[PDB]
């Protein structure tokens, strides 16, 4: 039905004015669809900023704002901050339900760029035995933590299999992340792309 | 879409005077849902009290079932004007006063549920009659409420009963416009009674009102003890001046007139 | 300060129902009315439905339709959310999440829950097991989580990666990679503390 | 759009001649629709301050029959909320000095309606209250202290003034 | 406490009309609607119908419409019940049952009558026809027809006539060693018969 | 038309819970049918327990209780006593009259129980010479007081004996023709039956 | 008669009143309720007090002959007092 | 069958601003059964007081008949909304 679309990742740096955009697919965003906008901090932290006709939660810095820039739903953060870094959810409102968008993974960088560090390893000898094939594809050290997982075998693109997880703060304030296939690979990152494959 | 699935039921032959069919020849069960929006103007004199309410009724109504399981199609269609549908007759029994609420669109919903089932709900401001008694006038409690019943048909026919979940609910503005009584307690009951033309069916709703004793308080018990006690103030004045103790006594017990008056 | 508590995680099998609780504290509870959000990770974010605590009102995402039940109980300040014929799709983090208005509906979040994480599945108490990643070791096919993995029985800890785990044939599987040499795994689950080297 | 006024209890509409609406049909499938209505609402008001408070009171306007999907209001985007030029001078007791425009949607048993809500502040006039209450109520309680210059020998007319100026007290609270 | 006292017993021929009276008291006579209970061997329990003795109103079951008809007189506060073309199938016990709530109808019953028993029959006095029956301890049977383990049965009624029998259990080496015989006595009859028990 | 149904007998032990059921023969029991209960003491003494919606006549024991169980009325009491042992008789409305069931009758366990003593007494001559042959089947010695006989037929009501073990008797009526044969008694388990 | 606390409705009868007019003779029925003034009312409002108003002005005629002032504030504002009653 | 009958009798020739015939002429007799409900605001100044009643009016109507001796059909159909009766 309606899908709500949002930037896959944002970069911002420590005072500066980002904004945040939320489409909607039916058409353009309009009063009537009450477009709210959620903050995701670590470990599940959730809290509301802008929605309804034009009010804000109780506590949203004045930095934040909302509006309908050309047409779709902008929160734009004038001034941000460190502790602004998180993943934002809006959410349009259709008739008689919410749809949220995908959420757009906010970085306030605080570090310097860093690419990622892709290992593939080959399914263990060991677990075929049990007639089953998995491989790994380690992903550590990069930042912001927002990368693209995609396989391939045998030129054509894996559509079947596969799962990545969530790029997770590691030690170093660097993210990781790990992507396993399943039978009986590509990471792009802030415009690049790192390959690692095996015969 | 929804005017097509009215066109279908109203195309064949349907009565909107001709009673609901049952499977066991029972009689149409009507489930009645109470909201009150505003409790006014609590006439002790005579013994009446105004109250606006949201009435809501349910019933089914195989004839009118278009969806049935549906699953394919929209869950209710609501009633255009136009389409004439059987609806319990239902009156106020204490209701002394009645109006319906027609500002621009007449104020009422009705919705046919693709299974057959109506829901009825209009607003009505009614004047209901209630007998008050003031053995403890100034710190009395009164319990007023509103019957609904039907009037045409009997017991055969048509049988009302409380919805099963908060049968009565109140808007939350309504302590707030009602300053001179707290509202303490509610209930929701049956008065079925049988009657020289046969046995009908009834419900009661009613609500306990208290009044405010702040009121009395100051206007009244405080104002008094004022009063007696300047009547003492008279046992300090030499007996000599009696003018004095006669002015006192005197002025005391004519304003006590008065305020009782 | 306003505060709203959700009960604790919850296992259940396949076909069963369970409801998760909402404790609302520190403002008039039946001034605001309560959301119901679900956080798989197969998908994004998907609203349940509503209900207004003063009203007992309430109204649904039509794909919740008969999936969840909200209720309410004004005397303990507490939300419900009842889910009737748990499946695989129903594990998720379900939140709660407060209205913006005062007796009126806003359309805009306040506060969220710390969420509720409900795992359903028919899955067996099961040991993981263990396979080396040489050119990194990869616990599989493990149930319940968590596991926990050290690299030479907790000499070697610089460097050390243990990924989140994922839910790929009904059971938990993770990895954990480093920069002789073994990873040594304790399920305490079934009190499994397995051991592999890590050869060429 | 079936509107009504949730909080009136009671409404007119005004027919004398032709009634008194307007409807117009604009090219591009947009409706004007016009109508006078005289209201009667009810405004819960807080007396914690009687003689010199200020009271809200609004007018909730929202549809009946259709819900959140069918129908939903939104105020003008320009002026709202206008008053007639002759609205203060018809409202000798009050001071009218704010108005806002606001939304009352509301989720009810029956599904979720959209509501508007203007809201009018009033502010209660003094010079009534100056006049005929605290004016008057000096002047009479100094009346009571006149009595302190006369003899300590002829209480009869100290009595007559205390109790005269208690006596008045009393009638004019009530 | 509340009371309500149903007139004597009744025997009246067929074809006649007789009235049953329910004398109510211990509470306002006025305020409780009254039922009316019919009680009779060959079937279980009807409701005849129902009065509202402040309204006079009546309510009466489709099966009784026309065969009885309840009034009430409130100065002596009590209920009565019209029976008109009485039959075989009036004979029965009809009590008076009141109705539970104070001035409404509730449909829930309180306190009954000790019920009014009316016998319509139109037989006349008739001598017991006794026919003696017969297959350790050997139990002998003594059967009366139309009119140490003494066992006596209740009495039936067959064809507008009673019959009951008499089983007596006695040592097998008293019979027909020794003479078995049942008395059969009626006064109404003036009749008393011997039957002797044989093998 | 409508038909009310009820088991024939119950037994319980003084403490116990039993619950007796009443079921309509049009469909489910709804609130709509004001599902009453009445007793019946000995001596033909009738007093109401439950009715209408939720409430109960003036004095009904706590332990009573009412309810709609499944799909029929429930009478449920709970920590029985001895001198709850009656007949008990539900009414369900039916649109504008009553309709009675056929009464439960319970039990209160006093007496150990007993196997029904049975004999079967053949058509005497005399009956033949009439032409009406008469068939006795006596039961004697049986407790509670609960039996059912099973072959024109007509058998008496159960009535309690000099030892407190209920007793009755059978009659098979038929013609001297149609005599030119046996009797069992189903008594709460086993069936004695005789030829 | 519970609606109605001033009165007690003591009687009721129904009669016919059947005229002969200009348009010709109508046919008509007439029911007739008695309403009996309930007393309780005036007893505590209008008599209790007029009596009580009464002996006070009694009890001036205890005080000495020289102090008028007192049986002449007493006559006069009960006999005023009097008067606002009835009005 | 109510639907039926009822529409059984005004399918004929039926007038309800005819007066419903009788059997020597005479007059249609109307009996009448009044319930009062409440008696209110008994006005002692403009002499007057309010009242409300259910008022109960009975005729019969030959025209109307149609179980007559009936015993195989309904007592008495109630009327719907637009069958016109002369009362
Ligand atoms: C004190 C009474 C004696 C008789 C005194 O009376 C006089 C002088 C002589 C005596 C010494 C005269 C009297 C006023 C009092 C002084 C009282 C106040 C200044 C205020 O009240 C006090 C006491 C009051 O608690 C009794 C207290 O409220 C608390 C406690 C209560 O619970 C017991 C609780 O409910 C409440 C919520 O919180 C309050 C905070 O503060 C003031 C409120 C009183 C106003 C009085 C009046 C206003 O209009 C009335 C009328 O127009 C009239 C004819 C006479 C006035 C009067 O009666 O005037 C009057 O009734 O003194
Ligand atoms: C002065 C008060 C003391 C107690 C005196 O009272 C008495 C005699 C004893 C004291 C000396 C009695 C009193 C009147 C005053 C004399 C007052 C006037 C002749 C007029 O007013 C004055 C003062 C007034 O400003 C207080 C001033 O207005 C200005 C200033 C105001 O801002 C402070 C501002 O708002 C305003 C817009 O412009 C004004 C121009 O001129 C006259 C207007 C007063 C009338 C008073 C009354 C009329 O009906 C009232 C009622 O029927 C009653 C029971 C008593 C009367 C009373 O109370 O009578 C009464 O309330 O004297
Ligand atoms: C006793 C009267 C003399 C004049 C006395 O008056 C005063 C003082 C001086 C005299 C000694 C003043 C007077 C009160 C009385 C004292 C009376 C009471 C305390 C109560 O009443 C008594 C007597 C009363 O029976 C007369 C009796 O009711 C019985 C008998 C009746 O049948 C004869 C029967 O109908 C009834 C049902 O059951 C009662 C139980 O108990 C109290 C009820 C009185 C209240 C009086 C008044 C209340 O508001 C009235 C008004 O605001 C006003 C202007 C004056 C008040 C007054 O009149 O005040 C007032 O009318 O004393
Ligand atoms: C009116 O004035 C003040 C100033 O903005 C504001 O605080 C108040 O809420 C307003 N009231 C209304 C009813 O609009
Ligand atoms: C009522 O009864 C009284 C009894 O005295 C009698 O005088 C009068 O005629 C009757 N009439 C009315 C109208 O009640
Ligand atoms: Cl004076």
């Amino acid at each position: 039905q309606a899908v709500v679309t949002q930037e896959s990742a944002l970069t911002t740096s420590p005072g500066e004015t980002v904004t945040l955009t939320c489409r909607s697919s039916t058409g353009a965003v309009t009063t009537i669809n009450f477009a709210n906008w959620v903050q995701e901090k670590p470990d599940h932290l959730f809290t509301g900023l802008i929605g309804g006709i034009n009010n804000r939660a109780p506590g949203v810095p004045a930095r934040f704002s909302g509006s309908l820039i050309g047409d779709k739903a902008a929160l734009t953060i004038t001034g941000a901050q460190t502790e602004d870094e998180a993943i934002y959810f809006c959410a349009l409102w259709y008739s008689n339900h919410w749809v949220f968008g995908g959420g757009t993974k906010l970085t306030v960088l605080g570090q310097p760029k860093s690419s990622p560090s892709v290992t593939l390893f080959p399914p263990s000898s060991e677990e075929l035995e049990t007639n089953k094939a998995t491989l790994v594809c380690t992903i550590t050290d990069f930042y912001p933590g927002v990368v693209t997982v995609d396989w391939k075998v045998d030129g054509t693109p894996v559509t079947q299999g596969m799962e990545t997880t969530q790029p997770s703060k590691q030690s170093n304030n660097k993210y990781m992340a790990s992507s396993y296939l399943t039978l009986t690979c590509q990471v792009t990152h802030e415009g690049h792309t790192v390959e690692k494959s095996l015969s | 879409s929804d005017s097509k699935i009215l066109a279908h039921l109203f195309t064949s032959g349907y009565d909107f005077r001709v009673r609901p069919p049952t499977d066991n020849g029972g009689p149409v069960v009507v489930s009645v849902n109470m909201l009150l929006r505003t409790i006014s103007k609590i006439d002790v004199v005579n013994m009446e009290y105004s109250a606006q309410l949201t009435l809501r009724e349910s019933w089914i109504d195989k004839r009118l079932s278009y969806g049935v399981k549906g699953d394919g199609q929209p869950d209710f269609v609501i009633l255009t004007v136009g389409h004439q549908i059987w609806m319990p007759d239902t009156f106020f029994p204490n209701e002394k006063q009645a109006y319906k609420h027609t500002i621009d669109k007449p104020n009422v919903l009705i919705r046919i549920h693709n299974d057959g089932t109506v829901l009825y709900s209009v607003r009505i401001s009614l004047v209901l009659s209630c007998p008050m008694y003031l053995q403890y006038y100034p710190m009395d409690v009164q319990q007023c409420s509103i019957d609904l019943a039907s009037y045409a048909y009997t017991t055969k026919d048509i049988e009302y009963l409380w919805k099963e979940h908060s049968p009565l609910q109140l808007k939350v503005g309504l302590s707030s416009s009602l300053p001179s009584f707290q509202l303490t307690n509610t209930s929701t009951t049956y008065c079925t009674s049988v009657t020289n033309t046969g046995i009908y069916s009834c419900l009661r709703t009613t609500i306990q009102l208290k009044r405010e004793f702040s009121f009395y308080l100051l206007q009244l018990y405080i104002p008094s003890c004022m009063l007696v006690i300047v009547s003492w103030v008279s046992f300090w004045f030499d007996r000599t001046a009696i003018p004095a103790r006669v002015t006192l006594g005197v002025t005391t017990l004519l304003t006590m007139t008065a305020q009782s008056a | 300060e306003v505060q709203l508590q959700q009960s604790g995680p919850e296992l259940v099998r396949p076909g069963a129902s369970m409801k998760i609780s909402c404790k609302a504290s520190g403002y008039s509870f039946t001034g605001y009315t309560m959301n119901w959000v679900k956080q798989s990770h197969g998908k994004n974010l998907e609203w349940i439905g509503l209900i207004n605590p003063y009203n007992g009102g309430t109204s649904y995402n039509q794909k919740f339709k008969g999936k969840a039940t909200l209720t309410v109980d004004k005397s303990s300040s507490t939300a419900y959310m009842e889910l009737l014929s748990l499946t695989s799709e129903d594990s998720a983090v379900y939140y709660c999440a407060r209205d913006g208005d005062y007796y009126r509906y806003g359309r805009y979040f306040d506060y969220w829950g710390q969420g509720t994480t409900l795992t359903v599945s028919s899955a067996k108490t099961t040991p993981p097991s263990v396979y080396p990643l040489a050119p990194g070791c990869l616990v599989k096919g493990y149930f319940p989580e968590p596991v926990t993995v050290t690299w030479n029985s907790g000499s070697l800890s610089s460097g050390v990666h243990t990924f989140p785990a994922v839910l790929q044939s009904d059971l938990y599987t993770l990895s954990s990679s480093v920069t002789t040499v073994t990873c040594n795994v304790a399920h305490p689950a079934s009190s499994t503390k397995v051991d592999k080297k890590i050869v060429p």
